[PDB]
This record gives structure tokens, C-alpha cells and sequence, in this order.
């Protein structure tokens, strides 16, 4: 049953291990059911965690490679994209679920699934390379759409999720496609929306809001900087 | 590097 | 060659990614040949943090697991998920301790390595123990005890404790009788005489051997004081 198999994964997070967390979740989405916020919050951090460790893992590698002057850089190369192939295999297994289950089932469930798609091909664009990085960013942004679309038309901009999507959309913007001035545009725009509402946020969200404005208001020194 | 969204008793012998 | 999967280890400890890091130093205690301390010391700080991640991992599944004995089915499936987790611990720690038993221990000349080899071999029946029960956890803390003695007699003649390495074997031979022979008193007694031995040429250490040795110093001091206390 569903229910037992959620209470695994939350087991699993207590536990701070999420490898068996997300197969506890990828099994709990077969079902087809549409996934309460709990759940998928679950599920979200359960990917995010799992792919974040080898994220960083890419990013250390890169960093020694380039840091080569030899056996030595082919083993860090070799080591690399071990590394990427792993962080693929789990960004791969993610997408076909979001396609297969999630995305073909709310106006917040959708953008929260399309977002994570796009947040995905995202993550492969950041080990991609060759002319098919442009296919991985090119189906990330049409993700993006249908969710600004969605969030655009039924989301208030009060809400965290319209506003992650901004948030990554100029991440994606200026780490993948080098445009700083485009990142700002929808940065700036979603941080004036968030303050024309300012005051009419939830209790909790007060501090989710404030906390993606602040992390807004940070990019956006870095990439005028 | 840029900025990514947020989620949703004894006295051992220590190391090196 | 070994030489390359050194550079290997450094590679995914720089990660945070251990799993690989002991992978490759396993390969180089399967070598045959004897490990300098440099790579002794990564492969212990390899398994080292492999182990800890499930030691962790474990002891947060137990509490979970104690503080929930009234909620029937539920307990019971957390129950299991515990066992999963234990099978992977013991493995671990089995793997490590036949390399240890198999290759390292048997080929160990330098007085100094065979002191931090058996020294490693008893932390590791340690952690065994501290998962098991019953006859198992009495052989495990036998075999261990064992180990620490044997480590415990071997530096006493070959080093003084203004060695950082007698010192280690000091602090976790005095958590061993704290936590697992459930003799405080005799860990209490054991910490101090280490420490005050230590004290005796606690200012004729080296640069690094005196920060090495104060550093784990502070820890038997503070043992000392959280066991009494």
C-alpha cells in the first residue's frame, strides 16, 4: 500500500541516507495516484539530495582537472565522467517518471512537476556537453514555459512555487546561457511582484518568500556584479 | 557560482 | 599500480564520495605489499567514514524505533528497515576487518603499524559490538578486547606517549571499556594513567606531534570529565 510505503521513505529521511528514500518513492509514484504536497515534497528531496551529492562531487572533479597542468588528468577525466553517467542515470530516472505518472496529472501540481523537470534537464545541461546541450536546456525551457504559463495564470505571486520557477529559470539563464541582463528582467519582475504582496503572506510562507527573495536579491548582485 | 531552490553519547576516538 | 588509485582515493575524499575512496585503497591492501603510513591513513579515514555514515544512520533508526514501540505495524516495519541497515553495518565492518585479519596484520613489520593495525582491527570489532547482542556481541567484544590488548602491550614497549598513535590507542581503548565492558570506572582509570603519562613529556613533543597529541589529549581530558560527571 501507498501509505506504508511513504512512511518507509520518511523513515529514510529521518535516517539522513535518500538513495533508498527516492526507491521508496519512485515505487510509491507507479501507482499512478496523484502525490499529496507531503509526498512530494518527499520525493523532491529525495531526488535533489541524491543527485546534490554528485553534483558537487562534478563540480569538486572539474575543479581538480582544470587544476592539471598525463595519467593523472585522464584519471580524473575517467573518474568525471563516471560520476556524470551516474548523475545522469538518476536525472534520466527522474524525467520518465515525471513523464510517465506526474506531468500527466491541479494547476500547482503541474508547474511543481514541470518545474522539477526543467530543474533536471537543468542538472544534465551542467555535465552535458555537444551540440545535444542545447537539446537538454532546449526541453528544459519548455518546461519552464508550461509552468510560468500555468503560474502566470493561476498562481498568485505570493506563491513559492511561481517563485522557484524564476529563481531557476535565471540560474539557468546566467550559468547556462551567459545572460546576466535576461536573468535580472526575471528576477526583478518576481521580487516586485512578491513586494506588492509583501504583507499578504501566510504565516509560514513569510519566511519561504523572504528566503527566495534573499536568495533573489543575492544572484541578482552577482550576476550585475 | 550561483544560488538553487530550498527543500520541503560517548566520547569517541577521533580521526587523523 | 597502487600508486595511481592513491591519487584515486584523494579523488573521491575530495568528493565526500568514501565509498570509492575505500574501494581503491581495498585494491591496494589486496597489493600484498606494505602500506606507507600516508596510505594507511587514508584507508583508515576511508572506512573510517563509510562506517560512521551507518553508525549514524543506525543509532537514528533505533531511537526512532524505541520511541515508537506502541504503534504496532508501523514499529514492525521499522523494525525491518533497522535490520536492513544492520546487515550493511556488520558488512562493512566484516569487510574491513578480513582485509585487516588477511593482509595488513599479517605482512605489518614496523612496531608503529602493527600498533595501528590491531588498534584499527579492535575499533572495528568495536562497532560490531555495539550493534550485536548476546553470544555474538560476547565473541565480538572478546576478539576485540583482544586486539587492544595485544595493540596496548606491543606500545607500551615500542612507543612513548608523546607518539599521537599511542595516544589514539589510549582514547578509543578507554571508550571500549566505557561503552562496551560497561566498566566506567576502569575506562575512567585507564584514560587518566594515559593522560597523566602523557603530561610526564606533554612539552618535549615535535611541531607537529604537539599539536597532533594536545589535539587528542583535549578529548581524553574531556572523556574523562564526561564519564565522571
Amino acid at each position: 500500500d501507498k501509505n506504508e510505503l511513504v512512511q518507509k521513505a520518511k523513515l529514510a529521511e529521518q535516517a539522513e541516507r535518500y538513495d533508498d528514500m527516492a526507491a521508496c518513492m519512485k515505487s510509491v509514484t507507479e501507482q499512478g495516484a496523484e502525490l499529496s504536497n507531503e509526498e512530494r515534497n518527499l520525493l523532491s528531496v529525495a531526488y535533489k539530495n541524491v543527485v546534490g551529492a554528485r553534483r558537487s562531487s562534478w563540480r569538486v572533479v572539474s575543479s581538480i582537472e582544470q587544476k592539471t597542468e598525463e595519467k593523472k588528468q585522464q584519471m580524473a577525466r575517467e573518474y568525471r565522467e563516471k560520476i556524470e553517467t551516474e548523475l545522469r542515470d538518476i536525472c534520466n530516472d527522474v524525467l520518465s517518471l515525471l513523464e510517465k505518472f506526474l506531468i500527466p496529472n491541479q494547476a500547482e501540481s503541474k508547474v511543481f512537476y514541470l518545474k522539477m523537470k526543467g530543474d533536471y534537464y537543468r542538472y544534465l545541461a551542467e555535465v552535458a556537453a555537444g551540440d545535444d546541450k542545447k537539446g537538454i536546456v532546449d526541453q528544459s525551457q519548455q518546461a519552464y514555459q508550461e509552468a510560468f504559463e500555468i503560474s502566470k495564470k493561476e498562481m498568485q505571486p505570493t506563491h513559492p512555487i511561481r517563485l522557484g520557477l524564476a529563481l531557476n529559470f535565471s540560474v539557468f539563464y546566467y550559468e547556462i546561457l551567459n545572460s546576466p541582463e535576461k536573468a535580472c528582467s526575471l528576477a526583478k519582475t518576481a521580487f516586485d511582484e512578491a513586494i506588492a504582496e509583501l504583507d499578504t503572506l501566510s504565516e509560514e510562507s513569510y519566511k519561504d518568500s523572504t528566503l527566495i527573495m534573499q536568495l533573489l536579491r543575492d544572484n541578482l548582485t552577482l550576476w550585475t556584479s | 557560482r550561483s544560488s538553487s531552490a530550498p527543500n520541503v553519547r560517548s566520547a569517541s576516538e577521533p580521526s587523523l
